[PDB]
């Protein structure tokens, strides 16, 4: 009733409730954690300043404010149960943050805070290393990650040792798959200059693939196509694919033929 | 695991007063 | 010492440059409300000074008008 | 769901007798300081501060010296912090002229502590780490006059036994301490008054804030800051000399032996050395013997 | 410039002194008149 014979002041009072709905003040002395609703106020803002093309700016200038008051109320704290309770809310269950990401609040995220909680756990278990000289020793550090058959030994033969206590860390699941990655280059370059190395890189792709699958199996398939490197990365591996099933028709034809 | 190929209302209650009273000073530092 | 006499002279030529250089700032609102709050205190303290005028000028004519 | 301070507003008597305090109605308080039912804590506003709290907010001096011959009140602490905050020398001074503070108290939980816990202003900090922090000089001058000398803070790589512990089940506010004990000790107000020559400690603490900088690497912003502000009050203190003898003290110390334009070269005070004083010494050395090709035409002569 | 709001009140402190000095003034004078009046009775 009020979109016929009342338009354009339906969408200007739409826009008035949501201008007074988003200030700072409102958002401070109404509800009972401000934190969670301005976060998902900026996303339903950010969704209908895409949806309804006019007005853009001021659904922008709306959105941005919210992000800025959360990045506030977070930067006025001074302890770490401070900081963990407004990072993670009611560190098991770091929820905040992941839906801080998924809205895309770029100076949430980057805050000196934030980032002091993230290099807390990201080094979790060595810190012999977080206070290291320089990038020289952990590329040294890397290098000596390149020794992998001891690595795989001690993690299937027998977990939670030392060794099985250190696996279990960020920074070594990085390195080692950046190792991995690192590693089959090598055997690639090896391969081109002057059958083993064949099945080899197979077998590293058909591992790639592996990986490619149990990730877009979690989420949907829209979920899947959301990035961009991924599509990508899986036209490569099925070049791969491709190009050494080619290879492998060939080789049996020739087999049969001087058979 | 990749390896290869209550105190809530207190503490919100704490960080609410700040944040007011952090807008109230600042809103006094700006222009005439 | 030379040395302590002129750090001394020094020290405070800075001091009073950075005094004097903090006025040329911009101005801040407590400033205005704390000029406003001011002078509503004037404005009280003025007003219980009349209030105390005018009660003594009534003591002193209620005790003329009893003499007579 | 709105947050609030009391249970319920109670008192209409007392509520008019703390709006009467915060607009300064001197007549009001002093007939109800002595007639009334109790001069209580009057927190009813949304946050809460007492009559003294509210009075000191809004610089009524004759109202706060009324509350302090009361002998019953509380947040003694958080006015003084409050009023060395906005910059009040009048309310400081008779603040500090209050029975209790004859204890020393600073510098040598219960205190400060308004609203029953959670007190404002980095539970960390003392009176005088906030007067550095405010740039208020008069208020530096009236402490260290009473002594409590800034605490140094201890290195980094140090593992003595305060620092392990304070490092275990305390981490993330051992830091923040930190770099508020050096934000406090770098201020323009504090190297001024507090060491016999601010010059070599400026540069020092200059070059000792960069390398925690390059160490630390969060909060890298704020120490590249501090020791920015280092050097810029170096460059100042230079620059405001007018004779001879002052630009050599400065530049030397106690032209042989010039020794202060080389440890500024060292720690890479780029302002420093390229003002027009210590260029013109420099350029006074550099033709030091042949004078008549100084003052040369063109650069076709040399 | 700051200097005009720190004079300003400066100003403002002078005039409250002043008229305190004046109903003192004003008010030794009233007793001076009320003592004459109660001692001519």
């Amino acid at each position: 009733e009020k979109q016929r014979h009342d338009s354009f002041s339906h969408s200007r009072s739409r826009i008035n409730a949501y201008k007074g709905l988003a200030s700072p003040a409102y958002l401070s002395l109404s509800s009972e954690d401000p934190v969670l609703t301005a976060l998902e106020l900026s996303n339903e803002l950010a969704k209908l300043a895409n949806i309804e093309k006019e007005f853009k700016n001021d659904y922008r200038k709306l959105s941005m404010q919210c992000k800025d008051f959360v990045v506030g109320v977070l930067d006025l704290c001074r302890d770490s149960e401070e900081v963990e309770a407004i990072l993670n809310g009611d560190k098991a269950s770091l929820s905040r943050v992941k839906l801080a990401i998924k809205y895309e609040v770029k100076k949430f995220v980057a805050h000196p805070n934030c980032q002091q909680q993230l290099l807390t756990i990201w080094y979790e278990n060595l810190s012999g290393l977080r206070e290291q000289t320089i990038a020289i020793k952990c590329l040294v550090v890397l290098v000596v990650a390149l020794g992998l058959p001891f690595l795989a030994i001690g993690y299937w033969i027998a977990p939670c040792s030392r060794l099985g206590k250190i696996l279990r860390s960020p920074f070594m699941k990085f390195v080692a798959h950046a190792a991995s990655f690192i590693i089959f280059l090598g055997l690639l370059v090896f391969n081109a200059s002057d059958t083993w190395t064949e099945m080899l890189i197979m077998v590293w792709v058909l591992g790639m693939m592996w990986s490619e699958c149990k990730e877009l199996w979690l989420e949907g398939p829209r979920e899947y196509i959301l990035q961009l490197w991924n599509v990508l990365d899986f036209g490569m591996l099925s070049i791969f694919i491709a190009a050494f099933t080619a290879r492998f028709l060939a080789f049996l034809q020739a087999t049969k033929a001087q058979q | 695991g990749k390896t290869l190929p209550t105190r809530y209302q207190q503490i919100m209650k704490r960080l609410i007063k700040r944040y007011v009273l952090k807008a109230q000073v600042d809103k006094e530092n700006d222009e005439v | 010492t030379r040395y302590q006499q002129i750090m001394k002279r020094l020290i405070k030529r800075y001091v009073l440059k950075a005094q004097v250089d903090k006025e040329n700032d911009e101005v801040n609102e407590g400033e205005l409300k704390e000029i406003k709050q001011d002078i509503s205190s004037l404005r009280y303290e003025l007003l219980e000074d009349k209030s105390q005028a005018t009660e003594e000028l009534a003591i002193l004519i209620h005790k003329l008008s009893e003499k007579l | 769901f709105m947050f609030n301070d009391r249970g319920t507003s109670l008192t209409a008597e007392e509520e008019r007798f703390l709006d009467a305090a915060e607009y300064g109605n001197i007549p009001v308080v002093r007939k109800m300081l002595e007639e009334s039912k109790t001069l209580n804590v009057n927190c009813v506003d949304y946050m809460g501060q007492n009559a003294l709290q509210l009075a000191v907010g809004n610089e009524h001096l004759e109202v706060t010296e009324l509350l302090l011959k009361k002998e019953n009140l509380a947040r003694i602490g958080d006015a003084l912090l409050l009023a060395i905050s906005k910059g009040y020398v009048r309310i400081v001074e008779a603040i500090l002229n209050h029975p209790g503070f004859a204890a020393s108290k600073r510098l040598t939980d219960d205190f400060y502590a308004y609203d029953e816990d959670g007190t404002r202003f980095s539970p960390d900090i003392t009176p005088i780490i906030l007067a550095a922090h405010c740039q208020k000089y008069e208020v530096v001058h009236m402490l260290l006059m009473k002594g409590a000398r800034i605490e140094r803070p201890h290195d980094y790589f140090c593992k003595c036994g305060d620092c392990m512990e304070k490092q275990r089940h305390d981490s993330f506010s051992h830091s923040r301490s930190r770099i508020n004990a050096y934000k406090g000790l770098a201020s323009p107000a504090y190297l001024s008054l507090s060491s016999e020559d601010p010059v070599l400690t400026a540069l020092e603490l200059s070059n000792e804030l960069a390398k925690l900088a390059n160490i630390e690497k969060e909060f890298k912003n704020d120490y590249r800051k501090l020791s920015m502000q280092c050097k810029d009050f170096v460059v100042g203190v230079l620059d405001l000399c007018r004779d001879s003898e002052e630009v050599e003290a400065i530049l030397n110390g106690d032209k042989a032996s010039l020794s202060r334009v080389k440890l500024a070269i060292k720690y890479e005070v780029k302002k420093f050395v390229a003002h027009p004083n210590c260029q013109q010494q420099l350029l006074t050395i550099w033709y030091e013997n042949l004078s008549g090709l100084r003052e040369q035409t063109i650069a076709i002569k040399c």
